[PDB]
């Protein structure tokens, strides 16, 4: 904290911090290829938690000589968020989405497992943006709703083909209750209306 | 307007009737769409005393909506004047005042009027010479209590103690009005008032009793019976000791019982009252009353049967069903009510220490002879009750009355042939006959056809349409039963052929007949033809035009198509070739409108017709059918396309000379539908069969090579499902040609080459190779494993799954030549283990039991080696493989697996637990009986050896409960203490991260707590009436201040408990409210980063929603630390709504 | 509750949550640490001002007490303003800024420069020419 203001010369610090954050993030992402499912989720969640904790510490330890004088966003938290947002465009997003979807289908098959693994990335996407959700709905939420709709159409088709409508009503109500539970205690609260509709 | 109202007042105030009428119409129209209000109020008061009826009606109707815009100063004045006139002498003025008061209170939603009127009536209700005043006051008070009943902070005791002496009035009417008023009061009701009321009633009970006290108790209990639980234990003994009286007074005593059961379900006093009513049913001595006392006992039996569900053996093992059955020869009301009780009991017998089936079967003969004895009555109601009883007894279980058909047939015959029979009686008799014929086997209906054919045939032709439709259903069922093609039968039904045909063809004509009867006749004709038409040869080639002409009609289009489908799919040959030429275009012309059911029906009809009959087929009908395919094929609908492709699937195998014209549009639509994301299951199999038929048809421009080229064209120039579908299609195409050499080497060289070879092309080729290597042998060719390994060694992650699937499929293609190699690779290759493990999993899943039984031992010997691995995913894969392998030969693979629960280490125990957790599946499995007993040891061995092992055990329990809650129902009582042991806060590895201003606790047993809460939730939503409730409530109310996610889960569970059986939630309201109030007035530390604040709306918003859901319950008088509308929480209410 | 802090010279002072609520840089601390920038003299000066000025609604339009409270030498005012900037305080920062602004109101350039202890004969004539409009 003393070195924060003792630095002021006193202006060429933002570029160095951005370069350090970028290189550290690239190094962290480099060791994220050998894991695709049931292992990349835990690792990604814990690395994201560590990154968020480090960003919070950095924001709380130096928040004076960033944009106080006159005026990526200068804010440390916003800078970390924008770096995470523009780094997430790498092909690892597709594999993370595939892992999350396959975990969701496995959970919906009848078994249950821990929830924080994909809850971490859900809160990451909800917090990312600056809630200003721009990339979230644009790409990942939209594709997730697409897969959800496709999967529910498949379920309806096979259930109608095989089982009678009497059990179909109960299955649909159970699925809707599960979606209500998910949108309440598993995902964000700013999507109940559109999801329902 | 001022001038307008002045002119209206001047013109109206002229002592005129018509002018007053028009002015009243005008002011009501104005109201609908300082001094003036005084003037109009005074003039309305003057008109209130006018002798005219129409003017008084107009004024009193205007008084209603006038309260909305009138001032609030003179409302008390007009109310007081009306109350003063209420005490007048002329009865007409009394009626006018009562009408006015009722009107104003009806239009009322300023509030001083209610207080004034109740205060005045408190003195008015007191004893007076006139009895009409008392009746009017009681009616008014009833109206108040029905409509009002809000605050009443200090008015309920006064009205209470003033109305108490009125209960002993000699007039029965006054007593009834007082009872109604008291019931309305308790319904609207406070914390102690019912206590003094019940104490006074109990004190008065120990005196010269009268029907008034019992009637009042019954009324107040019916209006509000959810607040009398501690007073009953002295209420029932009083009823029992007052029942043994000679004079007829037991009516209200028995009426009390059924409402007591209806209101309060949980109470351990049932046997005494049940025995009391069982004894009271025996009284048998309008002057005579004894024919009516049993009505109350019957209602009591109805209520006790309806409310009780969990003590069926107690009811059945007693003499209660016996006494109910024998007590049948009584009056019409008694017979009807006992029949209703028995029907309700039988409806309850359906599931929601011998099983109820044994006692039901033993009592079946008794019910049968009782019903047969009851048949000998001329009353229609008894016949309908008996037929409903028979229908219920047959519907509850199949094959019930398999030894009483010969003695029950004559009763049905008499009830169908008698001239004195209602339409409902015939309808229910026919329905009972049809359901008996359907459920029971055909073997107990062959001798009775001679007796069942004449009456059914006679009943087919009736003026009514419901009776005719039911008769047609019975005829169709009898036709199906008499000639069962499933099992050979020895009986001659030649005489019945013409007898059934005459009626069936007679009802098939229009004859201005309703749609339902026509459809039933069409169905009967279709079934008769399908199962019996070889006897009908003269009318077969001429009566088929009726179906053709009826196909155009929209009213009857589905039924005729279904009948045609049933006829075509008959094992016995039916001649339809002359009709096929004129029938196919008719069905084809209907493939334009949007109707899924009709589309599927006509597709099925055409498919079965072309399958069974294909000797004569022209080209016009084929072209018409093909041209109607593009409108049927669509992405949104799958079943219609799945059924339409069957046309070409059958054509390519039966008539191979009609495939050259399938190109351009149909081919493009089929290609587009193949790559559609929604094509799974039977659609894929139909695709494979059709493509194989196309390959084997041997026609120009439809070979394997050109099809392969046209399919691979777009690939060289999408989602994963398109690749999977196209790979399956090409695999099916090349499957029909096992001697396919050039294509295999071409695919190999396509994969081996690097230049001009994308990842998608090689992935598709490898997947196709795997799919084709399922059954055909391809190991003869050399230089195959090297290229496979070279192609598999790619950096793309998406190709890994396809490579593993292809390797597994190649391995299962011929196990003996590939199993040793893959085993050696698993034992040798340390790096590429994920791919090998996935391939082994695929092999085990797809391996046949014949080809895997000798290979079980070495697979087990290798699987246990990889139990301990650094990577979690590898261990999970081995656990899944062990679980899948356990599915075959349980009696050998399960006993060994049970052995490492005590010999193996903690890691081995966790491995076997994670393996056995995957054995349980939603669908029934043959290993279920063994697991049902093995789970006991599996869960008793794992008590608390380690945190990791405990977490895996908890996950196993949650998965087992979710998959099959009924599997673990018995052992749940054993593990409930163990489940609740790890629910409290324990300090185990929580490291206090002391950095400075910011903190972040690391609780490793958050995962265990979340798992336990998940098992609690799934137990609650699966079966909640199987565990202690107080302990669960204490646990859920204690575990709040640990973490955010657990806090939301607890809030959601509390919301669920609010909307599901909230009886146990209304006790500890303060204990639940206190933590929420404590955490709401929590302000998160300011200067924290914005996500926390956003979470806090979710915590504050979630708390608001939970509080609203909790207060949705009827009990809302208590408001502990709730009335605080602070600025921060001011807008939260409306945000929740 | 009682919270203690470590002074630069090595003294220990007692602080309260209410007395430190108006601060933001030590509020995060209360929600001993080395603080070399501040010293004992400013610590007692700040803590006594906070005690006497803690409850308030959320001449020279300033409290009359502040007139005699800030009557110190220039060196101490330099230390006070440096601490106020470091402690990101608002009430004390605004008061001293207003006091400085009043003391620089209507003063000759020679005395202002000498007191401050900190562009003449080449641009003084120019700036004078385009500033007579006032």
């Amino acid at each position: 904290y003393t070195h924060v203001y003792n630095y002021c010369v006193g202006l060429e610090l933002y570029k160095r911090l951005k370069e350090f954050l970028k290189n550290y993030l690239t190094n962290l992402l480099k060791d994220g290829e050998d894991l695709m499912d049931e292992s990349v989720l835990k690792f990604y969640t814990q690395q994201w938690e560590d990154y968020r904790f480090s960003s919070k510490v950095l924001n709380g330890i130096c928040a004076y000589l960033n944009r106080h004088w006159v005026r990526g966003i200068y804010e440390i938290y916003s800078l970390a968020l924008v770096t995470w947002r523009d780094c997430l465009f790498r092909p690892l997003n597709k594999q993370v989405t595939n892992a999350v979807l396959k975990l969701i289908e496995k959970e919906r098959n009848g078994e249950t497992i821990n929830t924080r693994l994909i809850s971490g990335v859900v809160q990451s996407y909800v917090e990312l943006g600056l809630p200003t959700l721009t990339v979230y709905k644009e790409s990942f939420e939209s594709q997730f709703l697409a897969d959800t709709e496709r999967f529910y159409t498949r379920e309806s088709t096979e259930f109608l083909q095989q089982n009678p409508v009497t059990e179909y009503m109960k299955k649909a109500e159970a699925r809707l209750l599960e979606e209500q539970r998910r949108v309440q205690v598993y995902l964000h609260e700013s999507t109940q209306d559109e999801l329902a509709r | 307007a001022s001038y307008h109202i002045s002119n209206l007042l001047e013109k109206m105030t002229s002592s005129d009737k018509d002018f007053r009428f028009m002015a009243t119409n005008d002011l009501m129209t104005e109201l609908q769409k300082d001094d003036s209000e005084r003037k109009v109020v005074k003039m309305i008061l003057k008109l209130l005393e006018d002798k005219n009826g129409e003017v008084q009606n107009l004024a009193v109707k205007c008084l209603g909506p006038l309260v909305s815009k009138v001032k609030e100063y003179q409302v008390e004045t007009i109310v007081d004047t009306l109350c003063t006139n209420m005490l007048s002498d002329k009865e007409q003025l009394r009626d006018i005042s009562s009408i006015g008061l009722k009107t104003v209170i009806g239009e009322l939603p300023a509030a001083n009027v209610c207080k004034k009127i109740t205060g005045r009536l408190t003195s008015a209700i007191a004893k007076q010479e006139d009895v009409s005043v008392q009746l009017e006051a009681l009616d008014i008070m009833a109206d108040m209590l029905s409509r009002q009943g809000g605050l009443l902070v200090n008015f309920h005791p006064s009205i209470l103690t003033c109305l108490l002496p009125q209960l002993t009035s000699p007039r029965l009417a006054v007593r009834k009005r007082t009872i109604i008023a008291l019931g309305h009061l308790v319904m609207s009701c406070f914390v102690d008032l019912i206590e003094h009321l019940l104490s006074e009633l109990s004190k008065n009970d120990s005196m010269s009793t009268t029907r008034t006290y019992i009637q009042c108790i019954a009324a107040i209990s019916r209006q509000a019976g959810h607040r009398i639980g501690e007073y009953l234990e002295k209420i029932i003994p009083l009823v029992v000791k007052f029942c043994n009286v000679d004079d007829d007074e037991l009516r209200e005593y028995c009426i009390q019982a059924f409402e007591s059961f209806v209101r309060r379900c949980p109470k351990e006093v049932y046997p005494h009252v049940s025995t009391i009513i069982n004894i009271c049913l025996k009284y048998l001595t309008d002057d005579d009353m004894s024919w009516k006392v049993r009505r109350a006992a019957a209602k009591c039996l109805d209520a006790v049967v309806s409310t009780r569900h969990e003590m069926l053996p107690e009811f059945y093992k007693t003499v209660s069903p016996a006494l109910i059955s024998r007590f049948k020869e009584r009056e019409e009301n008694v017979k009807a009510d006992v029949f209703h009780a028995y029907l309700s009991l039988l409806k309850q017998t359906r599931p929601v220490g011998e099983t109820p089936l044994t006692m039901l079967q033993s009592q079946v003969p008794n019910i049968v002879k009782a019903l047969h004895k009851q048949m000998k009555e001329k009353s229609v109601k008894t016949r309908q009750c008996c037929f409903n009883m028979l229908t219920e007894l047959v519907n509850v279980l199949p094959g019930a009355l398999t030894q009483h058909i010969p003695v029950l047939v004559p009763g049905i015959i008499f009830s169908l042939n008698d001239k004195s029979s209602s339409s409902n009686l015939k309808i229910d008799a026919l329905s009972c006959l049809y359901v008996i014929l359907c459920n029971h086997s055909p073997q107990v209906f062959h001798p009775h056809v001679q007796a069942l054919v004449p009456p059914v045939v006679a009943c087919v032709g009736d003026p009514f349409y419901k009776i005719t439709s039911e008769a047609l259903l019975v005829t169709q069922q009898l036709v199906k039963v008499i000639r069962p093609l499933d099992q050979p039968s020895s009986f001659d039904a030649t005489p019945y052929i013409k007898d059934l045909f005459t009626c069936t063809i007679k009802r098939l004509k229009a004859a201005d007949i309703d749609q339902e009867v026509k459809e039933r006749a069409i169905s009967c004709m279709g079934q008769i033809i399908c199962n019996l038409g070889d006897n009908l040869g003269s009318d077969l080639p001429n009566t088929l035009q009726i179906f053709l002409e009826r196909l155009k009609n929209e009213i009857t289009r589905l039924t005729t198509v279904k009948a045609l489908t049933l006829i075509a799919g008959s094992p016995l040959k039916i001649d339809l070739r002359p009709v096929l030429g004129e029938g196919v275009p008719i069905l084809a012309s209907f493939l334009r409108k949007n109707q899924r059911a009709l589309k599927l029906g006509t597709l099925s009809a055409l498919d079965i017709l072309i399958k069974n009959y294909s000797d004569s087929l022209t080209a016009a009908m084929i072209d018409a059918v093909l041209d109607e395919l593009p409108p049927l094929i669509s992405e949104s609908d799958m079943h219609v396309s799945q059924m339409a492709i069957s046309f070409l699937t059958t054509l390519a195998k039966v008539y191979p000379s009609s495939l050259s014209k399938i190109s351009g549009s149909i081919l493009n639509e089929l290609i587009g539908l193949v790559r559609s994301p929604l094509l799974q299951g039977g659609a894929l199999s139909a695709m494979l069969d059709f493509f194989q038929a196309l390959v084997v048809t041997g026609t120009n421009n439809l070979g394997y090579m050109d099809l392969l080229r046209m399919l691979t064209g777009p690939v060289y120039s999408t989602h994963k499902q398109s690749y999977y579908s196209i790979a399956k299609c090409v695999a099916a195409l090349t499957r029909a040609c096992p001697k396919e050499g050039p294509a295999v080497v071409g695919q190999f060289i396509q994969d081996v080459k690097n230049s001009r070879s994308t990842d998608s092309i090689r992935l598709l080729a490898l997947l196709s190779l795997g799919e084709v290597g399922h059954h055909i042998d391809l190991s003869g060719q050399l230089e195959l494993k090297s290229v496979i390994l070279e192609a598999f060694s790619s950096p793309s992650e998406e190709v890994k799954s396809a490579a593993s699937y292809a390797l597994g499929s190649i391995s299962v293609g011929n196990l003996p030549e590939y199993l040793p190699f893959v085993l050696q690779e698993i034992t040798s290759q340390p790096k590429r283990q994920y791919l090998l493990l996935h391939s082994l999993k695929e092999i085990i899943s797809s391996a046949s039991v014949v080809g895997l039984k000798p290979y079980v031992e070495n697979i087990w010997a290798l699987l246990l080696k990889h139990c301990e691995c650094a990577e979690e995913g590898t261990r999970n894969v081995v656990a899944e493989c062990l679980g899948k392998l356990t599915l075959i030969d349980p009696e050998t693979l399960l006993p060994r697996l049970k052995g490492y629960l005590i010999s193996g280490s903690s890691y081995a125990r966790s491995s076997v637990v994670t393996a056995v957790k995957f054995t349980i599946s939603d669908h029934p499995q043959p290993i279920d009986p063994l697991l049902k007993n093995c789970i006991g040891d599996f869960l008793k061995t794992l008590e608390d050896p380690d945190l990791n092992v405990r977490r895996v055990a908890l996950v196993t329990f949650n998965s087992a409960a979710h998959n099959k809650p009924s599997l673990i129902r018995d052992l749940l009582d054993t593990v409930l203490p163990h489940l609740y042991n790890e629910t409290k806060v324990r300090k185990e590895l929580i490291r206090e991260v002391e950095m400075g201003p910011f903190k972040h606790t690391v609780d490793d047993g958050l995962d265990i707590r979340k798992a336990a809460f998940e098992c609690m939730y799934t137990l609650l939503d699966s079966c909640l009436d199987r565990l202690d409730i107080f302990e669960f409530l204490n646990h859920v109310e204690d575990g709040l201040k640990d973490h955010y996610d657990i806090k939301m889960l607890t809030f959601l569970m509390l919301v669920r408990l609010s909307t599901l059986c909230p009886s146990a939630v209304l006790q500890r309201l303060d204990r639940l409210v206190e933590p929420l109030r404590a955490t709401c007035t929590t302000k998160v530390k300011a200067n924290s980063v914005k996500q926390e604040f956003e979470k806090q709306d979710e915590l504050k918003r979630s708390a608001m929603r939970a509080v609203a859901a909790l207060l949705t319950i009827p009990e809302a008088e208590k408001s502990p630390l709730m009335s605080e509308f602070q600025s921060q929480i001011s807008s939260n209410p409306e945000l929740a709504a | 509750p009682s919270i203690k802090l470590q002074s630069s010279d090595g003294e220990i002072f007692e602080v309260d949550v209410e007395i430190a609520k108006q601060s933001v840089t030590i509020k995060t601390m209360l929600e001993p640490v080395p603080l070399p920038n501040v010293n004992a003299a400013i610590l007692k000066k700040v803590i006594q001002w906070c005690t006497h000025h803690k409850d308030d609604p959320p001449t020279d339009d300033i409290p009359v007490w502040d007139q005699e409270f800030l009557k110190v030498d220039q060196g101490t005012l330099f230390e006070l303003i440096l601490a106020a900037n470091y402690l990101d305080i608002k009430g004390l920062l605004d008061v001293t800024c207003k006091t400085v602004a009043n003391m620089i109101k209507g003063k000759t350039p020679e005395e202002i420069r000498k007191t401050f202890n900190i562009f003449t004969e080449e641009e003084e004539a120019q700036v004078r020419k385009e500033n007579q409009w006032c």
